[PDB]
């Protein structure tokens, strides 16, 4: 009966650091990736897969930068079944190989958690009490099919003392939430991608130790990188034990890295010794970490007005006219947002405290 | 909600009457109302519009996105047992309801309580289970009277 | 004045205000409105100009609309007086408003709404408030011999008369020549001649804002008022016509162009329509019912204007035509009414509103002026890309495909000068190949193909050849319809041939591939007409910027190239682009018919053997 | 859009410099700070798009540098003249700190590099390297703070070039290969600006077709902290990293005791 009248003549007018903790130095890392038909949805651009096959190579890189002395192993749970995607190593080029192919995948059936919380137990059953167990879990369906009860499950990681995170895309899962609480992990909920970015970046960083982590006297070696001069009678080449691993033939190399404890050969480190389950890493490696135990505090902000002093940044010498000025709680400087922003993130240190 | 009819149906004068509003940090409830299907058909409950069939496509196409899209614990109330029963029989025979039952498992009470309790253990274990549990019960029915949902089920 | 470069030196006239970015209307003098789609206030200054402005062309960016005396009169009926307009036109135009426009205005305005013809008891009154205009009329012979006189010759006497109902056309003519327009104004409320009938809109009809704005621009003030909506094909243009019948619940006629246009009409109405099946009646020679108690009727031109003699329970039917009153009137198809006969039909029927719903008005014969008196102004014309946009329409993809002429082919394309060359040029060997590949590519793709081929000859010869089902000037109705139910359904069959019946004969079933190889000459309308028609929205592709596929083959340099581009005017006005394409990738590959140069010949030869007389 | 910033540091250690002046050798600051100017003169002499930052790193602090010759040349050149002068006479010896604030002037570079990169327009790419000249003595207590820089510059993909006068650092060694950057020792100090020239200056890029010297091998050894002797395997802690020869039944630095049966 709207048909009386109308008229729009009027619209025609003018108008997170925890204390000084323990945390995990030596981690044991296995991703599950759902593979069902939610996958194929457009809830992040272009679609789940693509997006979240991105953001796991960027996570990847991250963890492999951040934790030298971690492992990742890949598993994809596809039409009820699981399937070990990727080997648990510390190659990042095989992981991201390994994703580059995932991205071109079939998403169907249903997420079979229980069966890939089994396969993880079983690989982690045998890994050094010492060593973290850590399991993150992509949750794109809200549902999942076990064969068998999923608490006796629980149970068996409790006992096995096996932290799993969830980082679920719709909505919060009760079972889930329950898993992750048990489990000492930590559940979150996707509400863009640049929080998924947020959440993979906050899950690379180490997870405080429990009571239960034990702590242990390892023992690594640290060969240097022997090379063979052919000039020289000593010179022998020799396939690496690691490409002898695959199918292409190995790249006989005239020298490189040989254990200390068997003489093994290999071209890529650090990589823990196959033949005497020595670890063969190197300095840097180790010293990669070493931010996590000195954690660089927030430093005081206090804006341009209210700060009567030096007008240039001690960072980049920049003039300050920023509104906002972050001075250091040891040697007290004057950083601009860009400056302190950097040293939080990535530097982890101030200048002047070097000073 | 009417704070005087009840003096009325008691015939009494309660000394006081007031309503405390409830003050949320957080908003914990989110009541929406759609009138409006996907065709743009006007929704409605009445005898006369309960016996239309493009109303009841509208609903099964509601419950199936609310199954793939909500959470496991999924509680439906019909208005009469006759209409629900109605409603699922043509589900049924337009064939979408297999594919809410591919999406979440579904539960439909019937008269007995005994086998309407057994249906509510089976509905709560499905939901503590991981896999999402669809209820159909009636406004006037047992579950509306002493049935009560823990977070994980309403 | 006229610039050297042939641009209308209109600075003078036009002066220029500092609001550049806020008002985003250009007023030329010569009557032509341009418009920024781009602009902020673009949604105020479309709605405006769409009441008071004829549009003239829709691109992505800068529309053209046109300023008509139809349109100032279309808007005054609509309820928009002269001052609020010139005001909003100010406000919205970038320079000064021509003085000459304003007086144009001016002298439009006030002649509207004057005289007013009404019809009650079988009988036309022409009306006024003012006897002195009335009087002036007296004057015209023209309209003294169309006022109705006693039977003794004498001219008859809030003053008004009788009108002769055969000379209401040429009295329309006159009205002009007389500059005061007729005002179709019906008592939509206050009918009480007419009892009403029990008819209603199903819960399932929906109307789109679109439809509903056109609805209410119809119905000025709360009354029917008679006038052309065009709608593209699709659109629920029947579902329109439908909800117009509904709410005005009187006496209700429809006319089709055959049979299936009111089979059609017939199921959306009891789609939607809450009429009585017994009170639904089809004036049609094969379906015959009864005209009593029938309250809606649905009938074609031909049937009314069977000037032979026809059945005598014809007679019967049209008897009780004219002695029924019809408060409503329902025209498909706008168009065809400038032909005499069907213009007879308007004289024949008594009506008091009389809506014409089309998809085109673009007449080859220019005589729609006069069918701007016939049944009214055009009401409204939708946004054909913004449907696009709103998805309400698939988004179609239109291609001109350049197939070179045979050398062979084209010596004789020169050598006859006569009707027979349309032969040489459509019967295109490499054409066939061109068509052949891109009907493996689609059914390789999965679409429906439909091909549209003017010709008869041309189009059995290609559906022979390819084993393709064909459709043509007989095509025995039942044959038609088992083989467009067979298209629908059965997945071996997507491929269908029809000659010129597919435009207005029977509904075409929905399709995604349509591909063009005969043309009548130049309909410019019906040919775009028919591609409407044929291509609706699809599920599936929505997203997709490409929903639909149409492809218009082309014989290169001959008389089919000016043909094309004069018949692509109007959907190039439509805001349609067409891509030329002269290589098809992937022909090479395929092996297709006339691989040989003496197939080509002997399709020459066969060519040749239908001379003239064919 | 080759936005190209070269980054230099100079060990301005006033100790080495005050011997070397004392030992009336050759080569001389003034000509280490000319050989400077003239390479950054140069590095801004290829392409506009190149730019300068040229920081002097000394041990009170670290110092941000920056007639027929070029005039914005000239005065670049008068301003870092005046800039090392202004600080010379200022150098003022207070205290018995010796190693050179080299971890605290590559942390100021590093954030001069993000500052600038901020302000790159987003048509344009900026690569970015950083030289830096050792002169003096390496430092100790800067080892963490060190490679916390080498860290960081891999992370942000800088390479970083050190030119070693006579003093080798196998700190710098191992930042050049992490960092991918050029090490090299140079022994004729006045010869030695053609070193920057002939290996430093040109950009990563065009030293992929140019032959270049053959990289020096690197070792990566490590000490055991109750005794800071070299070893080929180590015990290493748990909890805190420690690195321990001898099997222990509680960890020295992080206080731990092995849980070990
Ligand atoms: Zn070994
Ligand atoms: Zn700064
Ligand atoms: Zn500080
Ligand atoms: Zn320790």
């Amino acid at each position: 009966r709207w048909e009386g009248g109308y008229e729009r003549t009027w619209e025609i007018l003018k108008e997170e650091h925890h204390g000084q903790v323990r945390l995990g130095m030596m981690r044991h890392l296995y991703v599950v990736v759902d593979g069902s038909r939610t996958m194929e949805d457009q809830d992040l651009k272009p679609n789940r897969l693509t997006c979240t096959l991105k953001l796991l190579e960027y996570f990847v890189e991250e963890y492999f930068d951040q934790n030298p002395i971690s492992q990742i192993g890949i598993i994809v749970t596809k039409s009820k079944r699981a399937e070990k995607l990727t080997e648990l190593s510390g190659n990042p080029r095989k992981h991201i190989t390994s994703l580059k192919k995932a991205v071109d995948m079939t998403c169907h059936g249903e997420p079979s958690l229980y069966n890939s919380l089994s396969i993880a137990m079983q690989t982690l059953k045998h890994m050094p009490g010492h060593t973290s167990r850590e399991v993150l879990i992509i949750f794109s369906s809200l549902t999942t099919c076990d064969p068998s009860n999923i608490y006796d499950l629980i149970k068996t990681l409790k006992a096995a003392k096996i932290r799993v995170s969830v980082i679920g895309l719709s909505a919060e899962v009760r079972v889930c939430t329950v898993l992750a609480r048990e489990t000492g992990g930590t559940y979150h909920v996707i509400l863009d991608e640049s929080h998924y970015k947020e959440l993979l970046t906050h899950h690379v960083s180490p997870p405080p130790a429990s009571s239960s982590s034990e702590c242990s006297l390892i023992r690594m070696g640290f060969p240097q990188h022997t090379i063979a001069s052919l000039s020289d009678q000593d010179a022998k080449p020799s396939f690496s034990m690691a490409h002898l691993d695959g199918n292409t033939e190995p790249g006989l190399t005239l020298g490189g890295y040989f254990c200390p404890q068997c003489r093994a050969k290999y071209c890529e480190l650090p990589v823990e010794c196959k033949i005497c389950g020595l670890t063969l890493v190197s300095a840097p490696h180790l010293a990669r970490s070493y931010h996590h135990l000195f954690p660089l505090d927030a430093f005081q902000e206090i804006p341009l007005e209210e700060y009567n002093g030096e007008r240039f940044c001690y960072g980049c010498q920049g003039e300050l006219k920023d509104q906002h000025v972050y001075v250091c709680a040891v040697c007290q400087n004057v950083f601009c947002v860009d400056c302190d922003v950097f040293v939080h993130d990535s530097l982890h240190c101030c200048p002047g405290c070097i000073h | 909600s009417p704070l005087d009819i009840y003096p009325k149906i008691l015939d009494f004068h309660p000394v006081t009457m007031a309503t405390f509003t409830m003050t949320l940090a957080r908003v914990c409830l989110c009541p929406m109302i759609i009138g409006r299907g996907n065709d743009q058909v006007a929704i409605s409950s009445k005898f006369e519009t309960r016996e239309d069939i493009a109303v009841i496509r509208n609903y099964g196409n509601l419950l199936l996105e609310m199954s793939a899209v909500v959470p496991d614990g999924i509680v439906a109330f019909f208005t009469s047992y006759q209409y629900m029963e109605s409603t699922v029989a043509s589900w049924y025979e337009q064939g979408i309801l297999e594919n809410i039952q591919r999406n979440k498992l579904l539960f439909i009470e019937t008269q007995d309580g005994a086998e309407t309790s057994v249906a509510l253990e089976k509905y709560q274990e499905a939901c503590e289970n991981g896999r999402g549990a669809i209820l159909l019960s009636v406004a006037r029915g047992k579950v509306s009277e002493g049935i009560d949902f823990v977070h994980h089920y309403g | 004045k006229v610039d050297e470069y042939g641009a209308k030196d209109y600075r003078l006239q036009m002066p220029l205000k500092d609001d550049h970015t806020s008002r985003p209307l250009w007023v030329a003098p010569d009557g032509h409105i341009f418009l920024e789609a781009f602009s902020p206030v673009y949604k105020y200054a479309q709605d405006f100009l769409v009441a008071i402005a004829e549009p003239v062309c829709r691109p992505t960016h800068v529309h053209e609309y046109k300023l008509t005396a139809y349109s100032l009169y279309a808007a005054v009926s609509v309820g928009l007086q002269t001052s609020d307009i010139t005001e909003y036109l100010r406000k919205l135009s970038k320079t000064g408003v021509p003085d000459g426009i304003m007086q144009f205005i001016k002298l439009c305005t006030v002649s509207y709404g004057k005289v007013k013809l009404v019809l009650k008891h079988n009988r036309y009154f022409v009306e006024s408030c003012h006897p002195d205009v009335i009087q002036h009329l007296l004057q015209d012979p023209v309209i003294r011999e169309c006022r109705l006189r006693n039977s003794e010759g004498e001219a008859t006497e809030t003053v008004s008369f009788e009108v002769k109902q055969e000379m209401i056309e040429e009295l329309q003519k006159r009205c002009i020549h007389l500059e005061y327009p007729l005002l179709a104004e019906y008592d939509f409320r206050n009918d009480s001649v007419n009892p009403d009938i029990n008819i209603d809109l199903k819960p399932t009809a929906v109307l789109r804002p679109y439809q509903e704005k056109s609805l209410r621009k119809m119905f000025g003030n709360g009354r029917a008022r008679s006038g052309v909506i065009v709608l593209p094909c699709g659109a629920g243009k029947s579902l329109v016509g439908v909800t117009a019948a509904c709410t005005v619940r009187k006496r209700c006629l429809v006319l089709g162009n055959s049979a299936v246009s009111v089979e059609q009409w017939k199921a959306q109405f009891k789609m939607w329509s809450t009429i009585d099946d017994s009170q639904i009646c089809r004036f049609t020679s094969d379906a015959k019912d009864k005209p009593i108690g029938c309250s809606v009727a649905i009938s074609t031109y031909s049937m009314l204007g069977h000037t032979t003699k026809r059945s005598w329970e014809a007679e019967r039917v049209m008897e009780w035509l004219k002695t029924q009153e019809w408060g409503l009137m329902i025209l498909d198809e706008v168009h065809t009414i400038p032909a005499k006969m069907f213009r007879r039909v308007l004289t024949i029927v008594q009506a008091h509103c009389k809506l014409g719903l089309t998809a085109t008005l673009v007449r080859e014969d220019d005589k729609i002026v006069d069918l701007n008196f016939l049944i009214g102004p055009k009401l409204y014309e939708a946004n054909w890309m913004e449907l696009q946009n709103n998805g309400y329409i698939a988004k179609v993809q239109c291609a001109e495909v350049w197939c070179p002429m045979s050398p062979e082919f084209y010596r004789e394309y020169v050598a006859i000068k006569t009707k027979k060359r349309i032969l040489l040029y459509t019967m295109n060997p490499n054409k066939f190949r061109a068509c052949q590949f891109l009907i493996k590519f689609h059914e390789r793709r999965n679409d429906k193909i439909i091909v549209f081929a003017d010709n008869v000859f041309a189009l059995k010869e290609y559906a022979i050849r390819l084993n393709k089902p064909y459709i043509y000037g007989p095509t025995s109705q039942g044959e038609r319809m088992q083989i467009l139910q067979n298209f629908k359904h059965n997945p071996k069959i997507n491929t269908i041939f029809i000659s010129k019946v597919g435009d207005t004969s029977f509904d075409l079933p929905e399709a995604n591939v349509l591909i063009q190889i005969s043309s009548h000459g130049g309909s410019r309308r019906q040919e775009a007409q028919r591609l409407g028609r044929v291509l609706r929205a699809k599920k599936g592709m929505v997203a997709e910027e490409y929903n639909a596929f149409f492809y218009s083959l082309v014989s290169q340099d001959t008389q089919e190239m000016a043909y094309s581009t004069k018949r692509q005017r109007f959907l190039v006005d439509q805001g349609y682009s067409f891509k030329v394409i002269t290589k098809l990738a992937g022909m090479e590959e395929e092996d297709l018919a006339f691989s040989t140069k003496e197939e080509q010949q002997q399709l020459l030869q066969k060519v040749l053997a239908a001379t003239d007389l064919d | 859009d080759e936005l190209n910033l070269l980054v230099i540091v100079v060990d301005a250690n006033p100790i080495w410099w005050g011997k070397q002046a004392l030992k009336e050798s050759q080569f001389t600051l003034s000509k280490c700070i000319d050989a400077v100017m003239v390479l950054g003169n140069s590095h801004l002499f290829m392409n506009r798009s190149n730019k300068l930052a040229v920081i002097a790193s000394h041990i009170q602090e670290s110092r941000f540098l920056y007639d027929g010759k070029y005039e914005l040349l000239t005065s670049a050149n008068e301003v870092i003249v005046e800039e090392i002068k202004d600080l010379m006479t200022k150098s003022d010896i207070k205290g018995q700190h010796t190693e050179t604030l080299l971890a605290g002037s590559l942390a100021k570079a590093l954030c001069y590099i993000h500052r600038m990169n901020k302000e790159v327009k987003d048509n344009q790419e900026m690569k970015s390297r950083i030289l830096v000249i050792k002169a003096a003595e390496d430092s100790a207590l800067q080892y963490m703070n060190f490679m916390n820089v080498i860290f960081a510059a891999q992370k942000q993909n800088i390479l970083i070039d050190a030119c070693v006068l006579d003093s080798d650092s196998g700190l710098l060694q191992q930042a050049c290969d992490i960092t991918g950057g050029l090490y090299l020792k140079v022994p004729q100090m006045p010869s030695l600006l053609q070193y920057l020239l002939w290996v430093f200056l040109p950009d990563q890029d065009q030293r992929s077709q140019l032959i270049l010297p053959p990289p020096v091998h690197v070792d990566y050894r490590a000490a055991c902290f109750c005794h800071r002797n070299l070893i080929e395997i180590g015990y290493v802690c748990s909890v805190c990293l420690s690195i321990f020869c001898n099997f222990s039944p509680i960890c020295t630095t992080c206080e731990t005791a092995f849980k070990i049966s």
